[PDB]
RNA sequence: GACGACGUUGAUAGGCCGGGUGUGUAAGCGCAGCGAUGCGUUGAGCUAACCGGUACUAAUGAACCGUGAGGCUUAACCU
RNA sequence: CGAAGGUGUGCUGUGAGGCAUGCUGGAGGUAUCAGAAGUGCGAAUGCUGACAUAAGUAACGAUAAAGCGGGUGAAAAGCCCGCUCGCCGGAAGACCAAGGGUUCCUGUCCAACGUUAAUCGGGGCAGGGUGAGUCGACCCCUAAGGCGAGGCCGAAAGGCGU
RNA sequence: AGGACCGAACCGACUAAUGUCGAAAAAUUAGCGGAUGACUUGUGGCUGGGGGUGAAAGGCCAAUCAAACCGGGAGAUAGCU
RNA sequence: CCCGGCGAGGGGAGUGAAAAAGAACCUGAAACCGUGUACGUACAAGCAGUGGGAGCACGCUUAGGCGUGUGACUGCGUACC
RNA sequence: GGUUAAGCGACUAAGCGUACACGGUGGAUGCCCUGGCAGUCAGAGGCGAUGAAGGACGUGCUAAUCUGCGAUAAGCGUCGG
């Protein structure tokens, strides 16, 4: 539980060299609404491959 | 033409704000709002309310071109700290700082 | 825990009271070291 | 283990879970859609669709029977009254989820169920 | 986190019909009893994850990283 | 037309150091030779201020319990309403004394405080509210008991007491 | 009638758990001992550091007690780090 | 004036000698923390330096080679009080 | 020129190291004074029942606190400058 002798902050790093979060740059256009929403999910304005599913 | 935003004291600490704000290290704009409109955290609250500040200040004062628009630098540093008291068990106390930062958001047309 | 300071007004004002600090010469020695070390708050006052 | 189970437990003691899927199944079919996280709604799913399944074939002893599930007869009122013709076809599935997006509350997956037919 | 099965050229999941299984004679009517209740309907009814099918809903066109015949020298075979 | 200080740089002395100079800096510094000391810091589990580490780990304070729709709003699991669900019921209900002294209420705001967000708050800004011949004290009467006119007693204070 | 029995309140702390950088500088859940007495609680006083008080443990005297705490002797002294 | 939540915060403009003097305000070191460029680095172990040293990257002179950065690999080497 | 084999063989860098340029936190250094210590020199060497030292509560255009003052309350009369 304790630490005797403090690790630099060389190592430190190389503890924080996989936290880097996901890239979600995987969007999604509409089919025939054009827009843009996140892969299989709706968008502000309620549409999902061309239809107003939730007319919000 | 080169202009920087900055917003500081930003209520969080510098690897909050430093592991959303590595992606969009040299990365046009507009994939770089569509890159921070969905992830899912609260320096892309910080940073992209921030980021859309910085491209007003290129249409504004320096240049209006937001397509070819490219972010340069950016990068968060620490700011000063909220030193409460924070009570641990037994009597003993807890010198809690609630940490703050600072992020500058640079952009230009290298 | 039944912790110690279970406090009053009464209690207090018998003991620490001015007419009571202020009776003996042994209690006026403190209104009048209070006085000399300049405190604003003499004894207790409500 | 969990090797071949089901049911997910949702972090609740059986009898909260049990009564909780009543009361969003309540609150189901009297708005017609409501938003939930994404697992609720992927286990809502596997607890309405006894409803409207054992409600086509309308009889006088099935009424109590969504009426010991249920305990709500307002919400047994919209079944049986309108759900039998409107249902009659579906030999199946009654719900198209819709993956909504994430809570600004705590993020969470959020999500959308609805019943098929749907024109209002 | 990996490994595996599928993504409308679909049985990968949930539902659904049936079967299987488990519990036992559901409820509601009629009869016999002043009554509790017993009989008939009725080995009915209800049935988690089980097994066999059915696309009813959910598993989209893309977008994306990954490229554009693969260095130097010698020997052995192509001419 | 740039003092000290800071920060690099080329030179210089056997070392402690020195001298010139680029940038930052914006009003003071001090030769040569001598005089006096709060005169040179790595330690003393030294003191004080600040910043690391463990670590983005632990934990979020009773295992009474949620779920949904609507609205306000820039953004809502937590705020306001409605609809059910669940918990307390010689209490986790409602009044009073103690003790706290605006903590009650409307408008308004979210930097900080609330172990989170927050439009909400016992938080900040502003204003308002506490109305008694009978309720409690103050007031008339004593207990335990404290002072204590004369006095007794004691280096002095002061102790006991009618 | 009972320093009588059983058992809540009230009280006390026996056993185990948990906790022991605690939710707490002595607690919480499960039990346990008593419960009209030599009991329990509230409020207001009296006693005092070589002195109080004690069904006596050197226990208690504001989480500290084989002599409390503050200030003053006093920058005690230290053949010792 | 733009952007923002008629927030915070910030970029221009204007004053001013200067806002890398802005109310956390003269000067602003070090620890600690990041940005960029250059080099080394994923078969090598060990007080992390020193002696040697290839290549690469640069300021230059003067084109003969020094200066600075890094430093593969190698010889020794077990911190201070 | 092509073909099989054999030997040898960089650029990759999730991060990390070092140097420079860049700020980031930080508030040390130099400089500054209506702050304070030690004294030289005269003077005083007291205030107090024609109510003190030290305080409470009020007073203005006012919300607050400091200074002054006291139902005559940041002030009255009076003789002067």
């Amino acid at each position: 539980a304790v630490q005797q002798n403090k690790p630099t902050r060389s190592k430190r790093g190389m503890r924080r060299s996989h936290d880097a979060l996901t890239a979600v740059t995987s969007l999604s256009v509409d089919k025939t609404s054009g827009e843009k929403h996140l892969r299989h999910h709706i968008t502000a304005d309620g549409y999902y491959r061309g239809r107003k599913v939730i007319a919000k | 033409m080169e202009t920087i935003a900055k917003h500081r004291h930003a209520r969080s600490s510098a690897q909050k704000v430093r592991l959303v704000a590595d992606l969009i290290r040299g990365k046009k704009v507009s994939q770089a709002l569509d890159i921070l409109t969905y992830t899912n955290k609260k320096a892309a609250v910080l940073v992209k309310k921030v980021l859309e500040s910085a491209i007003a200040n290129a249409e504004h004062n320096d240049g209006a071109d937001i397509d070819d628009l490219k972010v340069t630098k950016i990068f968060v540093d620490e700011g000063p700290s909220m030193k409460r008291i924070m009570p641990r068990a037994k009597g003993r106390a807890d010198r809690i700082l609630k940490r703050t930062s600072h992020i500058t958001v640079v952009v230009s047309d290298r | 825990m039944k912790r110690t300071f279970q406090p009053s007004v009464l209690k207090r004002n018998r003991s620490h009271g001015f007419r009571a600090r202020m009776a003996t010469k042994n209690g006026r020695q403190v209104l009048a070291r209070r006085r000399a070390k300049g405190r604003a708050r003499l004894t207790v006052s409500k | 283990m969990r090797h071949r189970k089901s049911g997910r437990q949702l972090n609740r003691n059986s009898s909260h879970r049990q009564a909780m899927f009543r009361n969003m199944a309540g609150s189901l079919v009297r708005h017609e859609i409501i938003k939930t996280t994404l697992p609720k709604a992927k286990e809502l799913r596997r607890v309405v669709e006894p409803l409207i399944t054992l409600a086509k074939t309308d009889s006088v002893a099935n009424r109590r029977l969504a009426f010991a599930r249920t305990r709500d007869n307002e919400i047994v009122a919209k079944l049986f009254n309108e759900l039998g013709p409107r249902f009659a076809s579906r030999a199946g599935g009654y719900t198209r989820i819709l993956k909504c997006g994430f809570r600004a509350g705590d993020n969470a997956p959020m999500a959308y169920i609805e019943l098929v037919d749907r024109s209002e």
